[PDB]
């Protein structure tokens, strides 16, 4: 019959879950955001649309930290994104409290995954309207991840989601080929700012504000921090240059 | 179409929309206009109060949450009471436990997360009210715009409610000017009254019809009504 | 969420009727007929076994007559499974009364309880009602021999003679025709078998399709006796009464 | 989350039918044939092992289950439903009887317990009835040997012999002819194998058939000695070998 | 009870006596107080047998599950689970536990978890009623990074003195060597260690 | 009335559509897998398809280590796959703790099958769109293969296959056994059993494989492990020098 | 109470006395302190008699269900773990002191549990008030690699040490042999060294001796 | 103090040739104060008898409980419960209150209707079953009863003899206990009939 898309945990005749697929639609409609895995850390960047001159610049930070070594950025329904991070912080806290060691990124990834996958098991809940790029440095180096509303997630070299996810993916795939020997945190920051600028074309209507953060063993000491001041402007320039 | 996906908030429309949230969002547009703007020393709220008859009163639009924080509403009056009361507790908790004034940026994050909970769980309904929050904390003066969808934003100024686009354009135009009205409250308030008047139509702002609130450096959040606002009409 | 699949088993019709109770009754109407006839010196219970076979073991079988107490028994019409659930709570209720007051439970007190349980599934809970109708036959020192009836609705009433299940209209008419206040147990026993014999959908009223019980005050004692006839006892009484 | 399905999923239709139960019964009909036969000194229950792949090992899957050392069960319908039913049945025999009286429950009572569990899945909130019908065969000191059938409705009845599943109508008829109140266990086992044959399409051997009986006590199967009153389990599942040896004199 | 754990050049060694008591009665003279919670994370139990066993049995369960989800757990992590249990339940436990483990990056580590539920990482640790009599001896004989031979000796000597003075200690001396090479169980009888 | 297709309740035909649709989801990954039993080892092969260049291939897998001895390969979407793996791991740890011995492959399979059976009967729980294949060298039963589906069904196998081309692999294997007459691969080393497994996968599917096209898990007495791209390659080179 | 456990080259045997007491009074002169958990897993218990029986049947019941569920023979380590975790949960309030033994797919086993939940493992064990008397015998005659008969002698001798030297122990000797290959053999009253000597006189009273105030028949028929 | 010593009283059972006997005193006092000499402590459900010494309130309570349980048992089993089974029911019922037991000393006596074998059993307050083949004693004068029985008793006594023996055991034991006596009653049980007699004893 039909109407297999009105309730959440329902399987359509061809084995799908439309409610989750509709969630993806909310994600695709969101701002573009990415993640680049350099050789001793990870870099996170995101598009902040200037809906008006009235928005205080730099004042509406999107990227979020979990614990002291993990970074999270998402596209789609912001509130849903925060909700997931709050869970992540709880999960990270619970883990550390018992095992002492701060949560390994791979462990954290499944914590988020199981949680999100949980929201596709009942009709009394709605799936998450966000795709999330996250990662950090742990006992075994750097790890970059992307989680989908379906609860699906994998490890990435480069990741992008949102409005300009195609431009981004194109650009990210290029990098991968032109750097078989890895990329540096400093270089990933620059490259990231650029990828965001290019991917801004599929939204060239409103003006935007760039935001970058990173977690590098050598640059931030395994801790997650926001790229600001001179290093930030410098990346904006490098991007503003190649965009011309 | 829509009719099949707007029966609750636990359902996404084929295009990724949440209609129940959108309908709630509508209740705000139907509400009386209110404005918010801030310099580096103060933050101001100006709201148009609405009445039923002429034998009735004018429903209050501004609520104080603490000595350094307050807001103005547009939409379901009850919900504003609920949310503002929640904001009062959070302010109170921050003081009692940490002897710390709740940062406006934080208050915003809290509201956002509280709202979000009624948009992903069956049985709950989104809040049907918009809120403009102003406050003076350790990083200065602030202005926030809260939407029932959970989206909270920090701005220099803004307006919500019927015909609000009027004032919002004015502020978006006056920006460079009012954001510098430091050390002069009466000037910021006047800029606020001039902003809100851009959303008038029916009548003009009278004394028991206008409502203004202010918070700043050495200024505990205070509301002005009636004759108190006469000097601005 | 769930609301979508809620049948709402406990609501009024625009006419002020309880759909499920009505439908439950509709179900009962297709159940083997059960008859209760009360005489001056005893009570009689007779029921027609619905669905029988050469292979169906009958000495071990019971599907319509259950002993609740030593002085109380019921005849069932409807879902046996549902009936058992109620029957057991009834047996417990009687024992509790006995433990609390050191006196056998008065017949109506037991009936009102069971009826109350049913009534509940009618006003709250969102569950379906029990598809059962009971004919109660019992004795106590306050009202002597009594005959009651309760159905899915949760209402009960007293009777001199009554039938439940299929062809009750027919059965009721025939009883209304030959029942007389001054009847004697054996008189009642015959009237019972005759009525069934006339309403039966089968060819002949053979013993292998009947369950029989009598609550008579065995004169040689001074106390009341409950007796559920065995296959042969029913086969005998069936010959005497003149149905061979 | 939280199961919001607190209302019945099985209700009365205007005609007085309880759909889900009817449908459940339908599922039973589609199931593989299984039967039971009570002799004067034993009971036998059997069914066909419809291996669903030549790569599957049919021994790793039993349709005939021991509930107590004197009671066994077999079904027709949904295998998984039956499986969880067997676990519940084995546990209830303990928690609701052996732990109170120090002895295993008599057949009718255990059957009565299983029946209840099924009745509840017919009225409780948020569930569907069980898609199976069972044939319980056992023995207790004061009731001797017995055979019972339990339906998705929760109803149960005692049988001299009967069959359920696919060819129940046909099998039942073949049994009504061959049965008599003088059969010895071996005879019932034979009638059993004959009855089952008709319902079986291809292969018919000790590997495609599953049959167990409730008969004499098996001290040899006890596992220990020294306690006079403990003489052994009456339930015994025939072996592939034992089945074939019989099929030769079939 | 006399139990100790010493970290040396190639890893770490755990040692213990084998006497369990109930009053003056030796309930068991061949007790094994060296318990395994993981491949190369073991512990030494002192205090209540019932309590330490129950605790160990649980930690083992937690580390097994931890492994299934996030691979191998550190020695630190194992000490953390023990501590969590001993601290949170301090009012109903009498367990003095020593956690010793070998890992490829840290050699061997030793964490002592005393009655309170506090944790203490150390070069070596001693505990149990017998330990009091060898505080001086051990302080004057322990050296960091000794060889496996020196360590086995240091432990054999220390515990023999503990067994000598403390009546709650006795039987055989048991050892467990944890190094990159694997796990080795050592056992020393009275006749051997008594005359040291 | 037409909702007997949205929740796990019966249809007039006595069917459970939601369960059938669940099975449909198991093929979403478009990956096949097969398991065979050695003389004293058990091997599971599964296709691996990582077409995206941005993915870290090493983080992609449908094979899981439930315990030192139990290994599990999943056919179906990764999120349900992981939900299932996590539960099984917990079920395994808990069992060991309570009963004092390592949970057997077949038992874990039964426990998971029962769990699946419930989603089949309880309306608020949806079945998981996955088919679980559990393998190990049980201390009592030897090499073992037990697979469970969204129906709550399960059974042991001599060998088995799952995925879009399950039928091809199955009949291929059925044949090899009709030939050998034994219920397992008469091979002492697991490397050879792995090779046999990959060989027949190729025959039945008519496809050649590179070291990055497969995923392999091996279960031996007291240990289940997976192979590396190189462990595979070496094993792939081996089959090459036979043809 | 005296209960012991002794391993022999191909199995394990457990024994116990049969005296039950309440203070200095013998409650039962022939109770059974040997409990069957599963066909080949028996347990000897000391302490609060009702407790040794109840906890023993509880785990036994669960072992039975587990066995049916897993389709495997019960294992002693399972009975051991289930028992100890139970006793531990009850902070020693269940006065059970047990010696659990048996054979299973993994071999023959011998353990002991204490009321608070700790467990031991060995080749010979003893518990109960006769604990020390029995252990002296075992410490004096156990040797590695004993034959089924040697073990039974030793176990039986240890119980006697209790019966004769411990006031809390007495009467008969109950044994149970669990050999790796065969069925477990329970030997109830394997030894009965305490038969009461023939009484000096019969105290059979001449009828009519007791003065009766009133009489009547009781109705047992319903 | 000791709850089982507030009211007083004793019960005793014995096996004879194809018969069983069970007797009890009739006293129910409050410490030294005698209150009732009509407090029988023997009850029966079908052909199974149950005597109960201890705290009166619990004696009453347990009887009402076992009646409840035996009645439901008959309705479901469709037969009267046997001695052995009932003993189990009594045991589990008591142990269910392991850490807050009824202060009673239950005694069961009866003849297995299917085997005709005589049966008697005693229990401690938490269910510990003592199934003796000769006799069972319970109550504040149990020591005396043990002394009486251990001497007076001898196997296979005929009903008429068993009666003398059990009555003498009870009578002389109660006369040495300040809390027992004030009248006794004795049940002689055979397959066919059951006789009840009240004994004549000291009233001090
Ligand atoms: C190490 C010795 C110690 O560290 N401390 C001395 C206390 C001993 C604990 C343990 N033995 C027992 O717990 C024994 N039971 C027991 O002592 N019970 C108490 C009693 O006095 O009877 C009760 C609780 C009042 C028994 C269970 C073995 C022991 O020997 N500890 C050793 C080592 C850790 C085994
Ligand atoms: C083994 C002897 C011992 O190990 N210990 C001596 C204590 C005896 C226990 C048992 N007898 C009883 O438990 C008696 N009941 C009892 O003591 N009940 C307590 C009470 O204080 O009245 C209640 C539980 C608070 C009675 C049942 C005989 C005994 O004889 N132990 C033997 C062996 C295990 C039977």
């Amino acid at each position: 019959g039909t109407g297999y898309d009105l309730s959440n945990s329902v399987f359509s005749p061809d084995g799908r879950n439309f409610q989750v697929e509709y969630a993806v639609k909310a994600v695709e409609n969101g701002t573009t955001s990415i993640g680049i895995k350099c050789n001793d850390g990870v870099v996170f960047a995101v598009e902040k649309l200037i809906t008006s001159k009235l928005l205080v610049p730099q004042k509406n930070v999107k990227i979020q930290v979990v614990d002291r070594h993990i970074g999270c950025v998402y596209s789609g329904l912001i509130p849903d994104g925060r909700h997931l991070v709050n869970r992540g912080r709880e999960e990270a806290a619970s883990f550390k409290k018992l095992y002492k060691t701060p949560i390994p990124i791979p462990a954290f990834a499944d914590r988020l995954g199981q949680y999100v996958q949980a929201h596709t098991l009942y009709n009394s809940v709605r799936p998450f309207g966000v795709s999330t790029i996250f990662g950090g440095v742990d006992k075994n180096g750097a790890h970059l991840y992307m989680l989908e509303p379906s609860g699906s997630y994998w490890g990435y070299k480069g990741a992008a989601t949102g409005k300009g996810r195609q431009s981004a993916k194109a650009e990210l795939e290029k990098l991968v080929d032109h750097h078989p020997e890895g990329l540096s945190a400093r270089e990933a920051v620059k490259q990231a700012a650029k990828i965001i600028y290019l991917a801004h074309e599929d939204n060239k209507e409103k003006d935007f504000e760039l935001e970058i953060s990173w977690c590098s063993l050598s640059e931030t000491n395994g801790l997650h921090k926001f790229v600001k001041g001179d290093l930030l402007q410098e990346a904006i320039d490098f991007a503003q240059k190649e965009i011309n | 179409f829509r009719n099949n996906y707007d029966g609750d908030t636990v359902t996404f429309s084929p295009t990724g929309r949440l209609f129940q949230v959108e309908y709630a969002l509508e209740a705000i547009k139907q509400g009386s206009v209110t404005v918010g703007l801030r310099s580096n020393t103060h933050a101001v709220l100006v709201a148009l109060k609405r009445n039923a008859d002429e034998l009735s009163s004018y429903q209050k639009k501004i609520i104080k949450c603490d000595e350094h924080m307050g807001l103005s509403l547009a939409g379901l009056a009850p919900d504003a009471r609920v949310l503002s009361n929640y904001l009062r507790q959070q302010c109170n908790y921050s003081s009692l436990v940490f002897n710390r004034k709740l940062a406006v940026e934080r208050a915003g994050h809290l509201l956002c997360d509280k709202a979000q909970k009624n948009t992903q769980s069956y049985g709950g309904r989104p809040y049907g009210v918009g809120l403009l929050i102003i406050g003076y904390d350790k990083s200065g003066a602030h202005l926030l715009e809260f939407q029932p969808s959970g989206n909270v934003t920090e701005l220099y100024g803004t307006a919500i409610g019927a015909r609000s686009q009027g004032a919002k354009t004015y502020l978006e135009r006056t920006l460079d000017t009012f954001i510098k009205i430091d050390g002069n409250p009466d000037e910021l308030i006047k800029a606020g009254v001039e902003a809100i008047s851009q959303s008038l139509r029916d009548e003009s702002l009278t004394v028991d019809n206008l409502s203004i609130a202010i918070v700043g450096k050495d200024t505990p959040f205070t509301i002005y009504d009636g004759e108190a606002v006469a000097k601005y009409i | 969420g769930s609301r979508r699949y809620d049948s709402r088993t406990t609501i009024f019709s625009p006419e002020g009727r309880l759909y499920q109770v009505e439908y439950a009754l509709e179900s009962i109407s297709h159940a083997g007929t059960a008859i209760g006839i009360m005489a001056s010196d005893g009570i009689v219970l007779a029921a027609e076994r619905k669905v029988t076979s050469t292979l169906l073991e009958q000495d071990t079988s019971t599907e319509k007559l259950y002993k609740l107490n030593d002085k109380i028994a019921v005849a069932v019409a409807g879902l046996t499974a549902d009936a058992e659930i109620l029957i057991n709570t009834a047996r417990i209720h009687a024992q509790n009364y006995l433990k609390t007051y050191n006196e056998d439970i008065p017949v109506e007190i037991l009936v009102r309880r069971l009826s109350d349980i049913k009534q509940g599934y009618t006003q709250h809970g969102g569950l379906r009602p029990f598809g059962v109708s009971f004919i109660y036959a019992g004795y106590d020192d306050r009202y002597g021999y009594q005959l009651y009836t309760s159905n899915p609705s949760g209402n009960y009433t007293g009777w001199k003679a009554i039938s439940v299940g299929a062809n009750t209209s027919a059965a009721q008419t025939l009883l209304q025709m030959d029942y007389k206040d001054d009847m004697k147990v054996d008189d009642a026993i015959e009237l019972a078998l005759k009525t069934l014999s006339k309403t039966t959908d089968s060819s002949a009223l053979t013993y292998d399709r009947l369950e029989f019980a009598t609550i008579r005050k065995g004169a040689n004692d001074g106390e009341v006796y409950q007796k559920i006839f065995k296959p042969q006892e029913i086969k005998d009484i069936l010959v005497k009464t003149g149905i061979t | 989350m939280t199961d919001r399905y607190s209302f019945s999923l099985t209700t009365f239709s205007p005609s007085g039918k309880l759909g889900q139960i009817d449908y459940a019964l339908t599922a039973v009909k589609q199931g593989v044939t299984s039967l039971g036969i009570k002799a004067t000194n034993g009971v036998v229950i059997a069914t066909e092992k419809k291996s669903s792949s030549p790569l599957a090992m049919s021994e790793t899957l039993s349709k005939v289950s021991l509930l107590t050392p004197d009671i066994g069960a077999v079904y027709s319908g949904m295998g998984p439903d039956y499986r969880v039913l067997v676990d519940k049945s084995r546990k209830v025999a303990h928690t609701s009887y052996k732990r109170i009286y120090g002895e295993y429950p008599p057949t009718k009572l255990l059957v009565s317990e299983v029946a209840k569990i099924m009745q509840e899945a017919t009225q409780s909130g948020g569930v569907r009835p069980f898609g199976v019908s069972l044939l319980i065969a056992g023995h207790d000191e004061f009731n001797g040997f017995s055979l019972y059938q339990v339906d998705p409705s929760g109803s149960y009845f005692p049988w001299k012999a009967t069959a359920i599943g696919k060819g129940s109508v046909a099998a039942k008829t073949f049994l009504e002819k061959r049965w008599n109140d003088e059969l010895e266990l071996e005879d019932a086992i034979h009638i059993a194998l004959l009855t089952l044959k008709e319902s079986v399409e291809g292969e018919f051997n000790g590997d495609t058939i599953e049959l167990a009986i409730i008969g004499d006590e098996n001290p040899d199967l006890l596992g220990y000695t020294g306690i006079p009153t403990d003489k052994g389990p009456r339930f015994r599942k025939l072996t592939s070998q034992e089945i074939n040896d019989r099929l030769e004199a079939l | 009870t006399s139990i100790m754990a010493v970290t040396f050049k190639d890893g770490v060694i755990l040692g213990a006596d084998s006497r369990t008591t109930t009053g003056a009665y030796i309930a068991n003279r061949v007790t094994d107080k060296l318990t395994r919670v993981h491949d190369k994370i073991w512990c030494c139990r002192s205090g209540s047998a019932a309590d330490t066993q129950a605790i160990a049995d649980i930690v083992q369960y937690h580390l097994e599950l931890y492994t299934s989800q996030y691979g191998t757990p550190s020695t630190e992590t194992a000490a953390s689970v023990f501590k969590e249990l001993c601290y949170e339940n301090k009012d109903n436990l009498t367990a003095g536990i020593i956690v010793a483990g070998y890992d490829d990056k840290n050699k061997g580590e030793v964490y002592t978890i005393p009655l309170g539920g506090s944790v203490h990482k150390l070069p070596y640790a001693i505990a149990g009623s017998g330990s009091t009599f060898i505080y001086g001896y051990c302080d004057k004989n322990f050296r960091e990074n000794m060889s496996k031979e020196e360590t086995v000796d240091f432990i054999k000597h220390s515990l023999s003195q503990a067994i000598k003075w403390d009546g709650s200690s006795g039987g055989v001396i048991r050892m467990v060597v944890l190094t990159a090479a694997g796990v080795e169980r050592l056992i020393f009888y009275p006749d051997e260690y008594e005359q040291l | 009335a037409g909702y007997d297709r949205h929740i796990t309740i019966f249809s007039p035909e006595g069917r459970l559509y939601q369960v059938e649709y669940a099975f449909k989801a198991t093929n979403q990954t478009n990956i096949n897998s097969l398991a065979v039993r050695g003389k004293d080892c058990t091997v599971v092969i599964s296709q691996k398809k990582v077409p995206d260049k941005l993915l870290d291939p090493t983080t992609v897998s449908y094979i899981f280590c439930i315990s030192r001895t139990i290994g599990m390969v999943v056919n179906g979407p990764i999120p349900d796959a992981r939900n299932a793996a996590l539960r099984a791991k917990a079920e395994a740890a808990e069992f060991r703790y309570k009963y004092g011995y390592d949970m057997p492959c077949d038992v874990l399979a039964k426990r998971m099958a029962n769990l699946s059976q419930i989603y089949t009967q309880r309306a608020y729980m949806r079945p998981l769109g996955v088919i679980l294949t559990f393998v190990s060298v049980d201390e009592e039963l030897g090499p073992s293969i037990y697979k469970t589906d969204p129906a709550g069904y399960y059974v042991g196998y001599k060998a088995t296959a799952t995925g879009p081309k399950q039928q091809e692999i199955t009949t291929n294997l059925e044949n090899h056994f009709k030939k050998s007459k034994i219920d397992h691969i008469n091979e002492e080393s697991w490397e050879k059993v792995v090779e046999f497994a990959i060989t027949h996968m190729i025959d039945a599917l008519g496809t050649e494989f590179s070291k990055n096209d497969l995923e392999v898990g091996v279960a031996t007495k007291d240990k289940f492990f997976t192979l590396s791209a190189e462990n595979i390659e070496e094993r792939l080179v081996a089959i090459a020098e036979q043809d | 109470t005296t209960i012991v456990g002794v391993k022999f080259n191909n199995g394990v045997v457990i024994a116990a006395d049969t005296r039950s007491t309440q203070g200095p009074i013998v409650a039962d002169k022939n109770c059974a302190k040997l409990h069957r958990i599963s066909p080949k897993i028996w347990c000897a218990g000391a302490g609060t008699a009702a407790d040794t029986e109840a906890v023993t049947q509880l785990i036994g019941s669960n072992i039975e269900l587990h066995s049916l569920y897993t389709s495997r023979e019960p294992r002693v380590v399972s009975a051991l773990q289930m028992l100890k975790q139970h006793l531990f949960k009850y902070q020693g309030h269940i006065g059970a002191y047990l010696i659990v033994a048996g054979v299973d797919p993994t071999g023959s086993h011998l353990f002991s549990i204490h009321a608070h939940g700790s467990t031991d493992v060995g080749y010979y064990l003893s518990l109960g008030s006769g604990s020390l008397a029995a252990m002296a015998v075992l410490e004096s005659h156990w040797k590695q690699d004993l034959t089924k008969e040697e073990a039974i002698k030793l176990a039986s001798d240890a119980i006697q040490a209790g019966i004769w030297n411990d006031l809390g122990s007495g009467s008969n000797v109950d044994v149970c042999v669990m050999e790796i290959g065969k069925d477990a053999e329970y030997l109830r009253n394997y030894l009965t060294p305490n038969v009461r000597e023939e009484k000096q006189k019969s105290y059979k009273f001449p009828r009519g001796t007791t003065a009766v105030l009133k009489e009547s028949i009781v109705n047992i028929c319903d | 103090s000791d709850p089982s010593s507030i009211n007083g009283g004793i019960v005793v059972a014995m096996t004879g040739k194809d018969c069983v006997a069970i007797a009890c005193d009739l006293r129910l006092g409050s410490q030294s104060l005698g209150v009732s000499n009509k407090f029988e402590k023997i009850f029966h459900y079908g052909h199974v008898f149950l005597g109960i010494t201890g705290l009166a309130t619990d004696v009453t309570t347990l009887n009402e409980m076992f009646r409840y349980k035996t009645n439901l048992y008959k309705l479901k089993e469709e037969r009267a419960i046997e001695p052995e089974t009932f003993t189990q029911l009594v045991s589990s019922s008591l142990y269910e209150r392991r850490f807050g037991p009824y202060f009673v000393g239950p005694v069961v006596a009866g003849i297995n209707s299917k085997s005709g074998k005589p049966f008697i059993a005693g229990f401690d307050l938490i269910g510990c079953i003592d199934e003796a083949k000769d006799f069972i004693v319970s109550g504040t004068a149990s020591d005396q009863l043990f002394g009486m029985c251990e001497s007076l008793y001898e196997p296979n006594l005929e009903p008429e003899d068993l009666f003398e023996t059990i009555s003498q055991a009870l009578l002389n034991a109660a006369d040495r206990d300040a809390l027992s006596g004030w009248g006794a009653v004795v049940y002689i049980i055979k397959k066919d009939e059951v006789v009840k007699r009240y004994l004549k004893m000291r009233q001090d």
